[PDB]
RNA sequence: GGAGCGGAGUGAAAUAGUACCUGAAACCGUGUGCCUACAAGCCGUGGGAGCGUUCGUGACUGC
RNA sequence: GCGGGGCUCAAGCGUACCGCCGAAGUCGUGUCAUUGCGUGAUGGGUAGGGGAGCGUCGUG
């Protein structure tokens, strides 16, 4: 059914065909396609959370797309002092497609 | 091709240094403009 | 079936005005001249004056002669121009005083 | 050369009322009163924005325990034996388990137990 | 005495609303 | 009663009507979507159900 | 004169054993900047010192 996938120091749930945001694999373009460590597998009642049978499982999935999340206003403020820094962020983010999760 | 036109001038760089504008915001130069506060060289020159 | 009529720089605080002007928001025309008739404060004179070009505007203007199927749609005072005066007071000073003036709007449809 | 201060006044007085669209009472109409509330805005969200982490694995936490108590085996050592498997799987998701998909929960408490020492208050 | 502070909007138009005429 | 206003007319334009080019903010209103009468509130911020002409509001809860 | 409830059926003190929670610490992931030679170190900050810039008006 679905798979749980490590995609740069986060975990994720994944079925086949889900779009998923994760941090930006910067060496891959659109399109190309990137194999994700799994760590769990669920099919049903089947569970199989092996690590030695795990290692050989990877899930398949396709860059779909490179995009900045929302902007982030940053402030640094203690009172009295004027100290006072401002600063903006936007996390920069890729979506992959999953395809396939091999049995 | 294309000769110097007078909007082509620039000065050789480091040559021309903006200007320091004190008291202008307490991201620079702030309120007490480089001197400290409540001294005879807070508000006045002292001689050498 | 729209029509209106409004009173401008009429003397009469804003509030003073709106105290009566609350009173006529939503009621049948006629049944709103009533209640201006028999009510005590001096605001609703000007108010009431409003309310009679408004009635003679939907007669005349839009030929909505029948003044019995007319509701008042809105009704609202707003500030207007005020002015200031002086008024000698203890020990030689001087308390300002605001004469605030109101433009009375009225508006009525056809239910 | 004279400049008017208005044109360029107003660029920021403008942000920080957009910013303060929302504030009860004055803080959302006059600058001066919104501008030290959107200072104080920023930096309650980078606080709470970084302290959400604990906040959130305080709740997964919550979650965990109470299924593992579910199935006898309290949070306290169902995290060990887990260890003790390499079956490392996230509190994220190890937490989305229990709600959702009670079986696939089931079925990691079930390693976890087996995965502890037999006397788990033995010297190791 | 003196009014300590100015009236919150919200308290102000407590009030004002106790200010209204009765229809006759 | 007048003031003033609603039609009508002039004007390119009449929220350009001699209180008149542009018309901001404080301030004052009308209508409207949401919340609000067991609740302790530097009035915000994180989590978050619900309702509705991403957006608007914000039951409840942490700081 | 435990932070409160309650606590001797310790939820108290002592000594071992096991485990877990716990920060902006460290690791993981992504990204920017200073500095020395892809790599190493580094980037809290008031008085204060240095550098790089945004915006307004006017002139060629």
């Amino acid at each position: 059914m679905y798979a749980i996938v490590r995609s740069g120091g986060r975990q994720h749930k994944v079925a086949v065909g889900d779009i998923v945001e994760v941090d930006k694999i910067s060496t891959a373009k659109v399109g190309d396609t990137v194999e994700l460590s799994t760590l769990l597998v669920v099919d049903g009642d089947a569970v199989t959370s092996d690590p030695w049978v795990l290692a050989g499982i990877k899930v398949q999935a396709e860059v779909v797309d490179h995009h900045k999340g929302a902007k982030i206003d940053i402030l640094r403020y203690k009172n009295k002092t004027g100290y006072r820094r401002r600063q903006g962020h936007r996390q920069q983010y890729t979506a992959i497609k999953v395809t396939a999760i091999p049995t | 091709n294309n000769p110097l036109k007078i909007h082509n001038l620039r000065p050789a760089p480091g040559a021309k240094t903006a200007k320091t504008r004190v008291g202008r915001g307490e991201a620079s130069k702030g309120k007490t403009a480089g001197r400290g506060t409540k001294g005879t060289k807070a508000r006045y020159q002292v001689p050498e | 079936m729209e029509a209106r009529a409004q009173a401008r720089y009429i003397r009469v605080t804003p509030m003073k005005a709106r105290r009566v002007v609350d009173l006529i928001r939503g009621m049948d025309a006629t049944e709103a001249q009533a209640v201006l008739r028999f009510a005590p404060q001096a605001a609703s004179v000007p108010v009431k004056k409003v309310l009679d070009s408004a009635i003679a505007n939907a007669a005349h203007n839009y030929d909505h002669t029948d003044a019995s199927s007319l509701f008042i749609s809105e009704a609202f005072v707003d500030e207007g121009p005020t002015l200031k005066r002086f008024r000698p007071r203890a020990q030689g000073r001087a308390y300002r005083i605001r004469k605030r003036t109101s433009h009375i709007t009225v508006v009525v449809s056809s239910k | 050369a004279r400049v008017k201060r208005a044109v360029n006044a107003h660029k920021k007085r403008r942000a920080i009322l957009e910013q303060a669209s929302g504030y009860r009472g004055q803080r959302s109409r006059l600058y001066r009163k919104a501008k030290e509330q959107v200072t104080h805005s920023l930096v309650y969200n980078y606080n709470d924005r970084k302290k959400r982490k604990g906040d959130f694995r305080q709740l997964w936490i919550q979650r965990i325990n109470a299924a593992a108590r579910a199935n006898g085996i309290t949070y306290n050592r169902f995290i060990q034996g887990l260890k003790a498997a390499n079956v490392e799987v996230d509190r994220k998701i190890l937490a989305e388990l229990a709600v959702n998909d009670a079986n696939a929960f089931a079925a990691l408490v079930e390693v976890a137990q087996k995965a502890l020492p037999s006397d788990v208050n033995a010297p190791k | 005495a003196v009014p300590k502070r100015k009236m919150s909007r919200s308290n102000t138009r407590h009030r004002r609303s106790q200010w209204k005429a009765a229809v006759p």
